[PDB]
């Protein structure tokens, strides 16, 4: 009788509606970068939960290359995560261009990119132990006491090209960082909040 | 050395060029206009499906024209009783990420895939009553993109591995592979005497292969960009493909040539989904945009503009009937057309 | 998949029990439940039914307001709970699994059911036959009057036909016309106008011998036809 | 080396697909209009069914 | 009490001054109000719960200025009614006060739901807002709607019409009268109770959830400028608006606190006149402001 | 308007002058 097949359809959606209110808070990330990057420092999931609400992490690395196609599948993430390792120079290019073939790429023109550059201690190590020659440190950012500043230009430098590749609009925007950590999820919580906030008042014309 | 082993190549390439110009002559718009144009038709909604819950990625129809198999990006896959609209079976997905999904043509057995790179068997008519999964196909490093059944036994597979696969589910192993293909291949579609099977890929080549014989026979380069979509004409000897370049393009497999085009200046969008109806007069192309366009396969004129859809349309099918078409897009919203 | 049921022997009249029949190798939730009660060498009659997660309950109006159903889905067992008891409410009792979408076999799997002993206006059918001297061997069919034609509107029918061995649990063998359901040979068959419907067996063997029934499905209040049986 | 042996993949598979059996595009345009104009009255999509034939409605 | 050595309240020179800024504001507040309302409709990506909120207060906003715009003027040019000697009178003189009281019921009532509206996103950091009205937010315009032509049912009956006598001239004079012991605690209370429920709730109500939103957001170099930019703007349009509806209120208040009549004459009778016409033109100018400060503030909406 | 006994000119005269509210 159809009237036992519309109690079927309505218990599969209540059912459809009991798992979809515990992933519109799952807040979906996208990891990627290169191989050498550290991806473990930080298909494969990672499952970590900081001030009642969980994170849902996605390192892809099954696809073989131009990660054009496959990408349309993540439109709808919060947050991407892109990672290139900074000690290294010779592959930094490229991988800059990688930046590129993401910022620009079609169907990603909405999410914005996370920076999180590490080997910022190797970097220091090889310092101690052609744009680069005329540039100057901007003063508003202001670097920890008791820093060497040795390495602090390179660092400058390598986030004002970043920014600068980045804005080369206001609906999706990045945020160039380094680090090294037990402040990692606290970051990127606050990151999290920060990109919804700004998403919010898209919406609210304000 | 090797450089004895390029000349031939080119060679044979200004063969096949000159032959297919002897062998085309002046096109078919001065024959297709004798007759009268259907002209625009206007179609309106019949079944305002809701209930999905996540982007729509891929769907097909059973051999009735009354059942439909929908994939999400939610890990969740519902089969849709058109007729009165409910859902009949909820499969819930190990893996979120799936692009495609099959009916079989005995409508005993529906197969998923996607970024997993394993291909999913679920069973519909088991005895425990609860759908579960019947096998899963191994040996796969690139996201699936395509599956169909060839019959209630064997299946046809095409991943993002510049390839194309034929898998058994009695054994579960491969039978035959085709890597012809030089780039990333997402489209693929039988003809209806389950002999032979066409397949686009990105570097905007389409090409034929056999199901036993286990090669391709002819190629077809007339594309510029990406190949998202191809299917099969109802004669079987010609096909449709639409590209991210906002044309689609109809081939034929006798003659091995491009047989005319359809475009128009006012979109810019690449198509998506490509489908012909029951008797192939009419060719439903999706876009990129909020509105579906169709064309006439025979006059490439814009014989509807249908539309409501809150966004890009992701996948398109015509009963096996041609009672009606149904249409998804990414807004979880599926709209029943007659 | 099998169903075992447990109470039942001798009660007086005027008391009160329950009776637990417990499901395995299925999913519970998903199915619904009936129950048949057979009169010793009578037919078989609807008594109770029960829908998937509760929401919807059916009684028959013999026993209306007077016996009660309920499910309990993690422990995967039908309760039925018995109120007053008189010498007519003495009979096999069964549970039936049935599950309702397109493309489903509603009554396909029959329980063993239990014993039990003591100390209007709505649809009906009726068959000619009640017991035909058939040898094994040739073509058997059987015909069958319906008072009110169960054609739906929406584009099938809804008589199903069940096997009843000698000491056994019944069995279904034909869901609707001219589609026949799992785990039985190709010799039945079946076909009907609406008004008058028969059923043809191609050959007959030694395990077909038994009862047959006759069912209904377009109105809630089942009723099953007198039983038929065949003999060599 | 694989070079070597792909490319003989290559040129053996224009060996065998040049040759063929390929007829005039004038010939299949009007067998594929033929066939189109044959079965006319039997698409739905050109003449809608009335509503009592229709099954859907 | 009886006659004064002067009479009259309005002067000949404020008469026509006004009347053309009157219609100068009516012609802009028409066109700015029609368009908001005609991008929301045409555009058809546009139906969310917050922008249901808009649509609903700009199309308040436009039955407020097609309403009493046309009947202020005409008042202020004649001293006079529309229809006169007519049972459609009547209804007319107790209808339009009746559509203008809903009318600041719903709008005011608008704004402290956009107000919750807004705080509830920014608190709810974890709700990622998209397409379609919520149910929650469907139920609360209908709510909102209902509310308002209840609260103002008690001002369209007892709004009747009573002749005079006097200085030898009759004139049809439209003015609101108790008749009941419900009207006259109504009456005693009418001020007050509009000035406590278009000032005291709202006002109060909106700062408390705007500083709240604006704490809570603020508790790294090129995102702290938009939202200096987006806060500025959302507490200027309160400040604007209480500006605006002030003087509705102020002249009111004067009426039971510094007027029985000890030989005032027109010297107060005026100046709270005065400041009722000029107040009305504040009121309809906020109204006429509120749908182009959207435009100014973001990049959404086009034309 | 809100005066009483509605005998006052002054206030009726004000009213038919004045805006309503």
């Amino acid at each position: 009788e159809d009237k036992a097949a519309a109690e079927r359809s309505k218990m599969i959606d209540k059912n459809l509606r009991e798992d979809g209110e515990k992933a519109r808070r799952t807040l979906r990330l996208l990891l990627l970068g290169a191989d050498n990057s550290g991806k473990s420092t930080i298909i494969f999931e990672t499952k970590f939960q900081v001030d009642k609400v969980n994170f849902h992490m996605f390192d892809v690395g099954g696809q073989r290359d131009e990660r054009r196609k496959w990408i349309q599948c993540f439109n709808d993430v919060t947050a991407i995560i892109f990672v290139v390792d900074s000690s290294d120079y010779n592959r930094l290019q490229e991988a800059l261009n990688d930046f590129k073939s993401i910022w620009n790429n079609r169907w990603l023109r909405t999410i914005s990119v996370i920076l999180f550059l590490n080997k910022q201690d190797l970097l220091a190590e090889k310092v101690l132990a052609p744009e680069f020659a005329r540039y100057t440190t901007p003063e508003d950012a202001t670097p920890e006491p008791g820093e060497d500043p040795r390495v602090t230009r390179a660092k400058y430098f390598i986030r004002k090209e970043f920014v600068d590749i980045s804005t080369a609009d206001g609906r999706h925007i990045c945020y160039p960082h380094f680090t090294c950590d037990t402040e990692n999820a606290r970051r990127i919580f606050n990151d999290c909040k920060d990109i919804i906030l700004q998403m919010n008042l898209r919406e609210y014309n304000l | 050395e090797l450089d004895q082993l390029r000349q031939e190549a080119e060679q044979l390439k200004n063969q096949i060029r000159d032959a297919r110009k002897a062998c085309a002559d002046a096109t078919l718009s001065q024959i297709t206009n004798n007759i009268d144009p259907v002209g625009r038709i206007q179609m309106r909604t019949r079944r305002t499906l809701r209930g999905h819950l996540a982007k729509i990625y891929a769907m097909h129809w059973g051999t009735d024209s009354r059942l439909l198999v929908s994939a999400s990006q939610d890990g969740k896959l519902i089969i849709w009783d058109s007729y009165t609209t409910n859902k009949v079976h909820a499969i819930p997905l190990r893996s979120s990420w799936v692009m495609t999904c099959a009916y079989a043509p005995s409508g005993n057995y529906v197969a998923c895939g996607g970024l997993d790179n394993i291909c999913s068997i679920y069973n519909l008519k088991t005895r425990e009553g609860n759908v579960r999964v019947s096998r899963e196909l191994a040996g796969h490093t690139g996201y699936l993109s395509c599956c169909r059944f060839l019959d209630d036994n064997q299946i046809v597979t095409s991943s993002g591995d510049t390839t194309c696969a034929l898998w058994d589910i009695e054994t579960g192993q491969q039978t035959t592979t085709f890597t012809g293909h030089t780039g990333d291949v997402m489209s693929l579609s039988l003809a209806p005497d389950t002999r032979l099977f066409v397949s686009g890929a990105c570097d905007a080549s389409a090409k034929l292969w056999d199901v036993r014989e286990g090669m391709c026979r002819q190629t077809f380069t007339g594309h510029e960009s990406d190949i998202n979509a191809i299917c099969f004409f109802p004669n079987g000897n010609a096909f449709a493909t639409g590209s991210d370049d906002a044309t689609c393009r109809l081939f034929d497999l006798r003659a091995d040539q491009e047989l005319m085009t359809y475009s128009h200046d006012n979109i810019i969008c690449g198509i998506t989904s490509v489908s012909f109806s029951k008797s192939g007069r009419l060719l439903l192309a999706g876009y990129d945009d909020f509105n579906c366009n169709v064309w006439d396969a025979l006059k490439a004129d814009r014989a509807g503009v249908l539309a409501g859809h809150d966004n890009r349309v992701s996948c398109l099918g015509v009963t096996d009937d041609g009672m009606a078409v149904a249409t998804g897009s990414w807004d979880s919203f599926l709209k029943i057309w007659n | 998949v099998q169903l075992v049921e447990s109470g039942g022997g001798l009660v007086q009249p005027g008391g009160s029990r329950k009776l637990s029949c417990s499901a395995s190798g299925f999913a519970f939730s998903s199915f619904g439940m009936h129950w048949v009660r057979q009169a010793p060498e009578k037919g078989l009659e609807w008594v109770a039914y029960i829908s998937s997660g509760s929401g919807t309950i059916y009684y028959a109006d013999t026993v209306k307001g007077r016996f009660t159903i309920s499910r309990d889905d993690p422990k995967n067992t039908l309760f039925l709970q018995m109120t007053s008891l008189r010498s007519e409410d003495t009979a096999m009792y069964y549970c039936v699994r049935s599950i309702y979408y397109y493309g489903s076999s509603p009554f396909d799997f029959w329980g063993q059911g239990t014993t039990l002993t003591v100390s209007s206006a709505d649809i009906v059918m009726t068959q000619a036959t009640s017991s035909v001297p058939v040898t094994p061997g040739e073509s058997v069919s059987i015909s069958c009057r319906s008072s009110k034609s169960l054609l739906h509107s929406n584009g099938n029918t809804y008589l199903y036909w069940f096997l009843q061995r000698p000491g056994q649990s019944p069995q279904l063998l034909i869901y609707r016309m001219s589609n026949l359901a799992s785990g039985v040979p190709d010799r039945f068959s079946g076909s009907g106008s609406g008004t008058a419907f028969t059923l043809t067996i191609s050959r007959l063997e030694a395990e077909d011998v038994g009862v047959y029934y006759c069912m209904q499905h377009l109105e809630y209040p089942l009723t099953f036809g007198a039983g038929t049986k065949l003999e060599l | 080396t694989a070079s070597i042996a792909q490319a003989r993949k290559l040129v053996e598979q224009l060996k065998m697909e040049a040759n063929i059996d390929r007829i005039k595009v004038s010939k299949a345009a009007a067998d594929l209009m033929a066939y189109c104009e044959a079965h006319a009255k039997e698409d739905p999509l050109l003449t809608p069914v009335p509503a009592s034939e229709n099954p859907f409605r | 009490h009886n006659y004064c050595p002067q009479q009259t309240k309005i002067t000949s020179a404020f008469k026509y001054i006004n009347t053309v800024i009157s219609c100068t504001i009516f012609i802009v507040g028409m066109v700015g109000n029609a368009t908001l309302l005609r991008i929301i409709y045409q555009n058809k990506c546009m139906r969310n719960g917050p922008n249901a909120l808009i649509a609903s207060l700009a199309l308040g906003d436009l039955i407020y200025v097609v309403i009493d715009l046309p009947i202020n003027v005409f008042k202020l040019l004649a001293g006079r009614w529309p229809f006169d000697h007519n049972d459609f009178g009547v209804f007319l003189c107790k209808l339009f006060p009746f559509l203008q009281k809903s009318s600041v019921g719903i709008t005011v009532l608008n704004l402290c739901a956009l107000s919750v509206d807004r705080y509830r996103a920014v608190a709810s950091w974890s709700r990622v807002q998209g397409i379609g009205i919520p149910l929650v937010t469907a139920i609360e315009i209908v709510s909102i709607w209902i509310l308002s032509f209840i609260l103002a049912i008690p001002e369209a009956i007892g709004f009747v019409m009573v002749p005079f006598e006097y200085r030898g001239e009759q004139h049809k004079t439209c003015m609101l009268n108790a008749t009941s012991k419900f009207m006259e605690f109504y009456q005693d209370v009418k001020d007050w109770w509009l000035f406590g429920f278009y000032f005291c709730m709202p006002l109060v109500c909106t700062a408390i959830f705007y500083t709240l939103m604006t704490c809570e957001m603020l508790n790294l170099s090129e995102h702290l400028k938009q939202r200096r930019e987006v806060a500025k703007t959302v507490f200027c349009l309160v400040v604007i608006f209480a500006l605006c509806w002030f003087p509705l209120h102020l002249s009111r208040i004067l009426k039971k606190t510094v007027y029985e009549m000890d030989k005032n004459r027109c010297e107060l009778l005026s100046f709270l006149l005065l400041m009722d016409y000029i107040g009305i033109n504040l009121a309809t100018m906020n109204s006429c402001i509120n749908p182009i400060a959207l435009y100014f503030v973001s990049k959404k909406f086009k034309n | 308007c809100s005066c009483s006994s509605l005998m006052d000119k002054e206030c009726v005269y004000f009213c038919h002058l004045d805006i309503i509210w």
